[PDB]
RNA sequence: GAAGGGGGCCUGACUGCGAGGCCUGCAAGCCGAGCAGGGGCGAAAGCCGGGCCUAGUGAACCGGUGGUCCCGUGUGGAAGG
RNA sequence: GGGGGAUGACCCCAGGCGGUAGGGGAGCGUUCCCGAUGCCGAUGAAGGCCGACCCGCGAGGGCGGCUGGAGGUAAGGGAAG
RNA sequence: CAGGUGGAGCCUGGGAGUGAGGGCGCGAGCGAUAACGUCCGCGUCCGAGCGCGGGAACAACCGAGACCGCCAGCUAAGGCC
RNA sequence: AGCUGUUGGGAAGCAGCGCCAGAGAGGGUGAAAGCCCCGUAGGCGAAAGGUGGGGGGAUAGGUGAGGGUACCCGAGUACCCCGUGGUUCGUGGAGCCAUGGGGGAAUCUGGGCGGACCACCGCCUAAGGCUAAGUACUCCGGGUGACCGAUAGCGCACCAGUACCGUGAGGGAAAGGUGAAAAGAACCCCGGGAGGGGAGUGAAAUAGAGCCUGAAACCGUGGGCUUACAAGCAGUCACGGCCCCGCAAGGGGUUGUGGCGUGCCUAUUGAAGCAUGAGCCGGCGACUCACGGUCGUGGGCGAGCUUAAGCCGUUGAGGCGGAGGCGUAGGGAAACCGAGUCCGAACAGGGCGCAAACGGCCCGCACGCGGGCCGAAAAGUCCGCGGCCGUGGACCCGAAACCG
RNA sequence: GCGGGGGGAACCUGGGGAACUGAAACAUCUCAGUACCCAGAGGAGAGGAAAGAGAAAUCGACUCCCUGAGUAGCGGCGAGC
């Protein structure tokens, strides 16, 4: 039947039309770190395939 | 012609892997599954599109956002659907959300926005909104209405 | 439809008892040790095609040496006597010649002795 | 293809059509391929390990008999057992693209129009549905069935009249196939027939 | 020829970014000139986005707390995000 | 691959051509459908048993003889227990 | 920067399989300057070349990369009572 | 609507000259038949029982306006709280519907609801009941099949849920075919019978009832070549002998000596391996299908492509149906803006985005200009085919076990 | 006096109601209100004539198909639903 379309891939990524994948960066609990941690702190395009995984995870349509 | 000279093209019903079957067919024996373990067991594998071997998998380690709704669910709020200046040239007459939407463009239950791309005709436009730039090119030809109504 | 077995499998089968024919107790009776025999014999037969090219001039040669021995000499000075002679025209194959026309051969040894020295 | 005899008790008079001058054989042979599908009936079937008669029970213990190694009889490796993937009823129609109908239609009469084998009649005479009466018509029309023949008319007289023929095929216009105009060496409309195939294509 | 020791003024152990690279299976880790804001020390050139450097650490999820613009299930609020 | 300019199946010339997992490519064959109100068939279907013969690199296909006694089913395409 | 047209190279995509390796040489560690031992490095062969020749016989030592055919020639290793 | 002749055991074959067809579907008949039989197209038919959703008729039932009164409008009920279930809602901001427990109202100015709650604005009138049709199914009858054809198809084509096995629940098979017609072999012979030999029947009797075809393993009789000083994965290459076929040359058979030679599969670094599996032969036996997806490919149409259910229509006739879906814009958690947008104080920077391709002809100084006509291509999308993936038993077979 | 009782392939409603399995372990979660057991109904059964929907001054009983849509949401925010 109907493939599922994997909620939280859907919550955590969007396919930036044209045509790959993108996410957040990763930290969310830090006293000392540099301010850098306001970099990064941005959104982060996913190598690959991490990509065609995810993207193939949640489809019908994106 | 003839049932006899009928046939498809040279592409067109490719057909078939199957095997399966011969030695030197390729494909014999291990029927391409190669040997093995988990794989070419008859149940296969766990969905390689997420299982990662048992460490934590390369989503679901980044973090998520931002609003992801709650239980009554989606809000009932008017969508609009920008339509381009360069789409609607073809059209010399009125020009209405109706009418665009009979083009192939518009959808249908969205709002019309009319914007941006394209140089304007002295067309009347009848729509939900305009863009900065969109107003502005078609001021310069021709003219339109805003639509509030219900 | 349904493609059943039916006809196929006994042909295939007869095909190789066939070329089995006259191999020894069940290798000519049974379809798979007649199978498995064959195997063999179309190895062999291969190898065998390369190696009575080489069973063949080992026989000329020994023919050669055997006649040319009569004429006081070694196939090895024989063969280069010959070489150096220009009479690079061979033989071994012939070796007949050696058998059937005796004198021939022996002009052909004196030719070789009297090369080179 | 354009110029196509018609026939009327008037004349010989000839007729012009518009009807594509490339055939496409292969956009033919896919509706022919679709026609024929979407008629087949696909009641063939089979019963899995899981749908046949016999009992669950594990034939043997499975260590210690010395004998090889057992489930229920209903396996599909045992004799009278279930089959491995056969068939179950299924629906083989799909949809052919509409606009490829109309192509395949239009071109389809068009190659038989290329070819001189088409043609068009007025009100027959051959009417008042007698297979003896047609095959008088029929004869005097140039069809002697020679050629198997391809009769579209709305006149439930005249089809009912050439149908027992081993050389005819009959329709309705509506009912104007391409699959039907292929088998047959000729086709042979009425201008009623004609008109309606017309409104069909574009 | 300071990164060592002493003293004086100081809080750049800034905010908004970040060319280009090191590394690297991914995800991470790392260095970074330069521009803008407002500063510090300096006569200036200049330096300053912690510490001679390489260890002093923990993805996501769930939740706390403070703030803010954002959404608020007929509407305004509010609940909750 | 290069020429020959027949547009290949065709002729020259030069190369390459051990192989498991495995990738790619072309073929053969079995059942069924259209082709079939057809065609082959008791002057003998399918099936069986021989063959040192013909065609194919091969899977196979022919042909001949014997058996058998009522079926078989081209070219070209479709589908699979 | 030059030579190098190669079953070379780069980019995008489709399909894999593999993730038990082994011997030998050389370089180390572990071991006893033991192991057909164990663990890395660089190479090779077996793996998949248990096809051919040499080594009596013998995956991996020497020779050598088997498209087919020949009752033709020259060689390699190793040999010539 | 059909006869004759002909081969033949048999005509329905072949031949001659005919004929019917609203019937050339199909099955029979000694082989292959529109016209011999049974049918088919087209028609027809119920005294009796069933039905009767259609047509008709009856009966039951139904049918007002303004004012005034405030009489009635479903109780252990609503409502609130506790405990739970239902919903996509797993305690969540958790309402709604239901209700085991406790408390427990009102009758239009009454009550419930629009997702905690409050206001406002709406929706609806709970605590009585019934209600065709459109829908599910298939013991049963019928019709069709790119359904099976006796290891298949139901477990059962046959006196099968039987034999048989189990205390019982329960398990559960094998097993079809002489011939056109029994004409099913009188009689004689051997023999206790069984069986066979003659005879006879038959087109045929290695169609003789243990009967169509009659494969293979297996057993046997006869013939040819061969073998008792050789030793081996049984073959192979060479020569020679003997036998056969062929004028010949050539070939088939067999094997004496010589050379060479470590079964098949599987699993492994590595197997002839003293590692797995296989007595042998026949037959059964394992990569499918649906719906999604993703690529490729063959076509259709291209700023568009395409229909789903369903409606009409049909010798296996197709048509209609535009709800919908993908596409045509993106950025952003969102408000939102938009060829941009997001972070930002920034018109710094950066992230993710946006940019018609050809030929050729009309033309603004000339051969491209640029717009534009003509149209090869194409975004995209549709269908087919193929690879792979996701969900399903998802290549087949196999547990120990768990639960009812 | 009238009725009930028991049977029926599947289908139907109602009372009760699992586990293996999935989560690559496992408790919530899944499998699944499935299997199954029980009562009852019929040729169907259920449902049904708004104390509805739920944002439009909107729609009008119920059932069934297509679609909305794998959307809104639900979720050890996992598997999945
Ligand atoms: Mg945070
Ligand atoms: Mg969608
Ligand atoms: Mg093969
Ligand atoms: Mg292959
Ligand atoms: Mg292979
Ligand atoms: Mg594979
Ligand atoms: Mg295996
Ligand atoms: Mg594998
Ligand atoms: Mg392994
Ligand atoms: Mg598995
Ligand atoms: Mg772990
Ligand atoms: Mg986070
Ligand atoms: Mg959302
Ligand atoms: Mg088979
Ligand atoms: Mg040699
Ligand atoms: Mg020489
Ligand atoms: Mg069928
Ligand atoms: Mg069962
Ligand atoms: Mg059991
Ligand atoms: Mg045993
Ligand atoms: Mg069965
Ligand atoms: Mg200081
Ligand atoms: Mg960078
Ligand atoms: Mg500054
Ligand atoms: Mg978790
Ligand atoms: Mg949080
Ligand atoms: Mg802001
Ligand atoms: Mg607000
Ligand atoms: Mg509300
Ligand atoms: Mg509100
Ligand atoms: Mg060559
Ligand atoms: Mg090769
Ligand atoms: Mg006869
Ligand atoms: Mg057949
Ligand atoms: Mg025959
Ligand atoms: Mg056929
Ligand atoms: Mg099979
Ligand atoms: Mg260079
Ligand atoms: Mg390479
Ligand atoms: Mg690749
Ligand atoms: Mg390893
Ligand atoms: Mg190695
Ligand atoms: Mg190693
Ligand atoms: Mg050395
Ligand atoms: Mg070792
Ligand atoms: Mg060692
Ligand atoms: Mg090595
Ligand atoms: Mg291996
Ligand atoms: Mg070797
Ligand atoms: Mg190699
Ligand atoms: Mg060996
Ligand atoms: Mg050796
Ligand atoms: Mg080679
Ligand atoms: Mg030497
Ligand atoms: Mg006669
Ligand atoms: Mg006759
Ligand atoms: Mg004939
Ligand atoms: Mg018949
Ligand atoms: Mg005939
Ligand atoms: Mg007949
Ligand atoms: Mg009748
Ligand atoms: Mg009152
Ligand atoms: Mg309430
Ligand atoms: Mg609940
Ligand atoms: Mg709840
Ligand atoms: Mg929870
Ligand atoms: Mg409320
Ligand atoms: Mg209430
Ligand atoms: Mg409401
Ligand atoms: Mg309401
Ligand atoms: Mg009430
Ligand atoms: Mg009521
Ligand atoms: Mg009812
Ligand atoms: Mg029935
Ligand atoms: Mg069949
Ligand atoms: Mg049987
Ligand atoms: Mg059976
Ligand atoms: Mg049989
Ligand atoms: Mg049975
Ligand atoms: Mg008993
Ligand atoms: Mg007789
Ligand atoms: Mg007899
Ligand atoms: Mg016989
Ligand atoms: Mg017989
Ligand atoms: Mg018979
Ligand atoms: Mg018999
Ligand atoms: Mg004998
Ligand atoms: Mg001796
Ligand atoms: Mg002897
Ligand atoms: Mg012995
Ligand atoms: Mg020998
Ligand atoms: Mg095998
Ligand atoms: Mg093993
Ligand atoms: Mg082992
Ligand atoms: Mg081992
Ligand atoms: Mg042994
Ligand atoms: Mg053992
Ligand atoms: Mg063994
Ligand atoms: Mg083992
Ligand atoms: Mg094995
Ligand atoms: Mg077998
Ligand atoms: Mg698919
Ligand atoms: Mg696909
Ligand atoms: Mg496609
Ligand atoms: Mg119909
Ligand atoms: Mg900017
Ligand atoms: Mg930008
Ligand atoms: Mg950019
Ligand atoms: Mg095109
Ligand atoms: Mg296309
Ligand atoms: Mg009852
Ligand atoms: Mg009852
Ligand atoms: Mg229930
Ligand atoms: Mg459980
Ligand atoms: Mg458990
Ligand atoms: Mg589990
Ligand atoms: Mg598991
Ligand atoms: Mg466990
Ligand atoms: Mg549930
Ligand atoms: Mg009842
Ligand atoms: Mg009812
Ligand atoms: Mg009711
Ligand atoms: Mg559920």
């Amino acid at each position: 039947p109907k493939m599922k379309t994997h909620k939280g891939a859907k919550k955590r990524v969007k396919i930036t039309a044209s045509g790959k994948v993108v996410a957040m960066k990763t930290g969310k609990r830090h006293l000392n770190w540099q301010k850098s941690g306001k970099e990064i702190r941005q959104k982060g395009r996913k190598f690959v395939l991490a990509k065609p995984e995810a993207e193939r995870i949640k489809l019908l349509l994106p | 012609m003839k049932l006899s000279d009928l046939r498809p093209n040279p592409g067109a019903n490719k057909r078939r892997k199957r095997v399966g079957r011969g030695p030197g067919s390729g494909h014999g024996k291990t029927a391409t599954r190669g040997h093995k373990g988990q794989k070419s067991r008859s149940g296969g594998l766990k969905d390689p599109r997420r299982f990662e071997g048992g460490r934590s998998t390369t989503l679901m380690r980044l973090p998520k956002r931002g609003m992801q709704g709650q239980v009554p669910g989606e809000i009932k709020r008017p969508r609009y659907q920008g339509v381009n200046l360069k789409d609607l040239a073809r059209f010399e007459g009125e020009v209405t959300p109706e009418l665009l939407v009979r083009a192939g463009l518009l959808k249908k239950g969205y709002r019309l926005k009319i914007l941006g791309e394209g140089e304007a005709k002295p067309l009347k436009v009848v729509a939900h909104a305009f863009s900065k730039s969109a107003l502005e090119k078609l001021k310069a030809a021709g003219g339109e209405p805003v639509l509030l109504e219900a | 439809p349904r493609a059943k077995t039916g006809v196929v499998r006994r042909r295939k089968h007869k095909k190789i008892l066939k070329l089995a024919k006259g191999y020894w107790g069940l290798r000519s009776k049974s379809f798979r040790k007649a199978r498995e025999t064959l195997f063999a014999a179309g190895n062999y037969a291969y190898a065998h095609r390369k190696r009575r090219k080489r069973d063949f001039r080992r026989l000329w040669i020994v023919r050669i040496n055997a006649a040319c021995r009569q004429h006081g000499l070694n196939y090895s000075t024989f063969i280069h006597g010959l070489k150096k002679a220009g009479i690079e025209v061979d033989r071994k194959n012939l070796a007949d010649l050696a058998v059937r026309e005796p004198q021939v051969f022996a002009e052909l040894v004196e030719r070789a002795k009297a090369a080179q020295g | 293809v354009y110029q196509i005899p018609v026939l009327s008790p008037s004349g010989r008079r000839e007729l012009a059509a518009d009807l594509p001058a490339e055939i496409n054989p292969h956009l033919l042979w896919e509706v022919v391929r679709w026609q024929l599908a979407k008629r087949r009936r696909g009641t063939a079937s089979t019963k899995t390990r899981g749908e046949v008669a016999y009992s669950g029970r594990k034939i043997w213990p499975q260590k210690h008999t010395g004998r090889a190694r057992h489930g229920d009889i209903g396996a599909p490796i045992f004799v009278g057992g279930g089959v491995v993937f056969g068939p179950k009823p299924r629906d083989y129609s799909y949809t052919l693209p509409k606009k490829v109908r109309k192509k395949g239609l239009a071109m389809a009469v068009a190659d038989r129009a290329r070819e001189g084998k088409l043609l068009l009649v007025e009100a027959f005479a051959g009417v008042n549905g007698k297979t003896k009466e047609f095959l008088a018509w029929a004869k005097e029309a140039g069809l002697d069935g020679s050629e198997s023949v391809l009769l579209v008319t709305g006149n439930e007289l005249v089809r009912r009249a050439a149908r027992n023929l081993p050389w005819v095929v009959t329709l309705a216009p509506e009912g104007l196939n391409v699959y039907d105009i292929v088998r047959t060496e000729r086709l042979v409309m009425d201008l009623d027939a004609w008109e309606v195939f017309q409104n069909r294509i574009g």
